[PDB]
């Protein structure tokens, strides 16, 4: 619920940087955005959620009590990464941690949240994943607790 | 006349509970294929 | 007399099944085919009066009311298994509580309503009749009658 | 007879994905499609009759523990693939190793409980499409048995 201090400092200069109105108080789209940019967990699902509880409050805008309240939402989930390196082994059928890029793509768009073509390109590109090669996710995941 | 009408009855009778009991066991294995799948449709959705 | 809903619905249940157009009604050939189906036993006289009666009409085809009022006329009668023991000991010439394949067979082909010598070997290979060791009646009106 | 902690994980991850909530607790209708998933393939009756027996007296809903005692109670290992397919040469009356497709969705919807048309329109296009407009049953159980 209630976060150290740094943390506190981080998320305040977080919005300050997103705060393009300077009101000091985040938006529910750049509540997603710094989100995405903190490390968080949020889902898209839950990101609806989130914007859906903002716009019954009406503000638009996240104070900063509701973000350390979500931030507790965050935190217990404790993801780590073991969890998502076993769901990448069983969808690598290789068993190897080299996956198939193309196979791989198509289960991450088509089932569950569904991603824009684009999303997919820039992901694929900018993350030396290979075309149609065998891709290793192992680093992927070590560099996002490292994060 | 009578033990004939009746052993026809009986055999077609037989048939049909024969039909019956096939197609209830080709449905339960039907509907766990389905939710096997179904289970292993959500694990894809949820990893991904 | 009123019948109970749950042999009505086994009834349209048993109807639908061969019902190859879905309209309950059906032809009066898979009538009696399933009037047989059902476990009872009406002699093809009857069958025959059944027949007669839809063909007043004209129709041809058995509709549903009209088919649930012929099972509670068909459950008007009810013949009695000792009835058929003792139609079976009449052809025990013996006496021994076994009675010979091959003259059965004879009965059922050459007497009343002759059918069809491959239902006779149905019957033999249903049964597990052995085609010339003794049978015997009461195994045959037991395991006939189990249903 | 208490289950494998192994299998009590995959029953608890089975409810995290049934359950939107994920608080361990699935709905009879679940509770049935979780059975039938893990392998154990009861009859629709067989499901209705286990699911009055537990009554849902956990908490309205088929919780953990109530699950794990109806695991622990209906293990079996009944199904078998050649029981599956003698009964599909049961069905099939040419003996050929395909059934009809129309045969086959007539008798699945109308014989017994009645199967949604989707499940049968799933299993059509689950097998191989033939010219003949007949399902080759064989492979069918083929890959019911990989999967």
């Amino acid at each position: 619920d209630q976060l150290t201090e740094e943390q506190i400092a981080e998320f305040k200069e977080a919005f300050s940087l997103f705060d393009k109105d300077g009101d000091g108080t985040i938006t529910t789209k750049q509540l997603g955005t710094v989100m995405r940019s903190l490390g968080q967990n949020p889902t898209e699902a839950e990101l609806q959620d989130m914007i859906n509880e903002v716009d019954a409050d009406g503000n638009g805008t996240i104070d900063f009590p509701q973000f350390l309240t979500m931030m507790a939402r965050k935190m217990k989930d404790t993801d780590s990464e073991e969890e998502i390196r076993e769901a990448f082994r069983v969808f690598d059928k290789d068993g190897n941690g080299y996956i198939s890029a193309a196979q791989l793509r198509h289960v991450m768009t088509n089932l569950g949240e569904k991603l824009t073509d684009e999303e997919v390109d820039e992901m694929i590109r900018e993350a030396d994943i290979d075309g149609d090669g065998q891709v290793n996710y192992e680093q992927f995941v070590q560099m996002m607790t490292a994060k | 006349i009578r033990i004939q009408k009746t052993i026809r009855g009986w055999l077609l009778r037989k048939r049909y509970l024969c039909m019956q009991r096939a197609a209830i066991t080709v449905q339960r294995y039907v509907r766990g294929y389905q939710a096997r799948c179904y289970a292993k449709f959500l694990r894809r959705t949820k990893a991904a």
